[PDB]
């Protein structure tokens, strides 16, 4: 599997 | 471990057959639309999570450097986008459209954000040859243009089958029917259908310009339609008649003061005009004279067309043969120096285009409990995991 | 991709839409 590049997407977390 | 999780993410991620079913199945064509009721506000979280995982999705997919996945992806799901909008009928088109207008929306301003953050930061440049990203710059354009026609297009299918909605109901709510008593689709019905609109945008956490362009268009298209219903009415065209014409037009204008939008008046300018003609007083030339200059936006043809089809009533004098005769003379006059009204029938300015794009500064890992998709839970969960770990 | 947009036609094709 290649390296990752930088993620685009700032994803934020979430709980319930 | 990371590395673990980066290779389930891949594998994951090449296997396209298995997404692409899920996404166009289960998410695009098996959306639920809150059935609660268009006044009913939510939080954009369930109003755009659809286009929120397909960003994750395509996100991590361009993390792998995997374009051609997302070409394929993003093939499939602007056409069954535009295909799902086509396909809308009955109850739930005013609800599903704006859905959708919404989730486009979402994913436009996002595929922006790419490409800016891809021309303006070098880091971008680091893991990939230099035509890779060549490749990768003229992908994200060409999707951000074929986004933009996906947005227009869904935009001009909806509000097309919202004035088919509003045909029928219109003619007989604001020329046929009677409010006032002394003088089957109702104005209510009207009423409710422009209430709905307004309250589905307002709770999908829509932009307003969009509101009053729609609301614009359908007004102007009612002006319309129903001006090309009063002018051919023969046996029909009365004081009375006018009465309750202005009284019905006259709600559309007050439901327009209330609901913040200052030119309505200017989009039921034919009937209000038309109402105005068949109250005054038409006995003299200088009546005739004040007409001229209160329907300031009708031709001299069609104000002969409605003053010959006047109907007189009980004890009633007729509009003097010298008052036709006259009219029929400033019509001569003003013809050397059609009287229907052709509606526009679109396609129309994306008023989307026309505000500034949604900004991208986070994006929510959501997946609602009610629905099924497996893999792609499955590539949330692990994205959602490697950030927590970050 | 590469989606054309909606003509008058296109249109017209959906206003007859059952």
């Amino acid at each position: 599997i290649p390296c990752p590049k930088t993620r685009l997407a700032r994803v934020s977390v979430l709980d319930l | 471990n990371a590395t673990q999780i980066n290779e389930e993410l891949y594998r994951l991620l090449e296997d396209t057959e298995i997404l692409n079913q899920e996404i166009t199945e289960g998410l695009l064509k098996g959306f639920e639309v809150p059935d609660a009721g268009v006044a009913i506000q939510l939080s954009k979280r369930d109003v755009v999570y659809p286009a929120r995982i397909l960003i994750i999705v395509l996100s991590e997919m361009w993390r792998f450097g995997l374009t051609k996945q997302s070409e394929s992806f993003l093939a499939q799901v602007l056409t069954t986008i535009q295909k799902v909008v086509t396909q809308l009928k009955g109850n739930d088109l005013i609800p599903s459209g704006v859905f959708w207008l919404a989730n486009v929306r979402e994913l436009y301003s996002f595929v922006v954000f790419a490409l800016n953050s891809i021309l303006t930061e070098e880091t971008f440049k680091n893991g990939m040859t230099d035509e890779e990203y060549k490749e990768y710059v003229s992908l994200v354009t060409e999707l951000k243009d074929d986004f933009e026609a996906l947005s227009y297009n869904i935009y001009n299918i909806w509000l097309k089958k919202l004035q088919k909605q509003l045909q029928k109901k219109a003619i007989n709510a604001v020329v046929i029917s009677e409010s006032l008593p002394g003088f089957e689709y109702t104005m209510d019905d009207i009423l409710t259908f422009f209430n709905s609109i307004y309250w589905c945008m307002k709770s999908f956490h829509i932009e307003n310009e969009v509101f009053h362009a729609v609301v614009t268009t359908l007004l102007n298209y009612v002006d319309a339609i129903c001006f090309n219903e009063l002018i051919m009415k023969r046996n029909f065209l009365s004081w009375k008649r006018g009465l309750q014409l202005n009284y019905n037009v006259t709600r559309l204008e007050e439901w327009c003061k209330t609901h913040g939008l200052t030119d309505g008046t200017e989009c039921l300018q034919h009937l209000i005009q038309t109402a105005k003609l068949l109250q005054v007083r038409k006995y003299t030339i200088e009546d005739i004279d004040i007409l001229r200059g209160i329907c300031y936006s009708l031709t001299p043809a069609q104000l002969q067309k409605l003053i010959s089809q006047y109907q007189v009533a009980d004890y009633e004098s007729p509009i003097p043969q010298e008052i036709l005769r006259y009219v029929a003379d400033i019509v001569k006059k003003e013809a050397a120096l059609s009287i229907f009204i052709t509606p526009e029938t679109g396609p129309f300015t994306d008023p989307f285009s026309l505000i500034k794009t949604r900004k991208f500064d986070q994006v929510e890992a959501y997946i609602p409990a009610w629905l099924s998709l497996p893999s792609t839970k499955r590539i949330v969960d692990l994205v959602a995991q490697q950030v927590v770990q970050d």
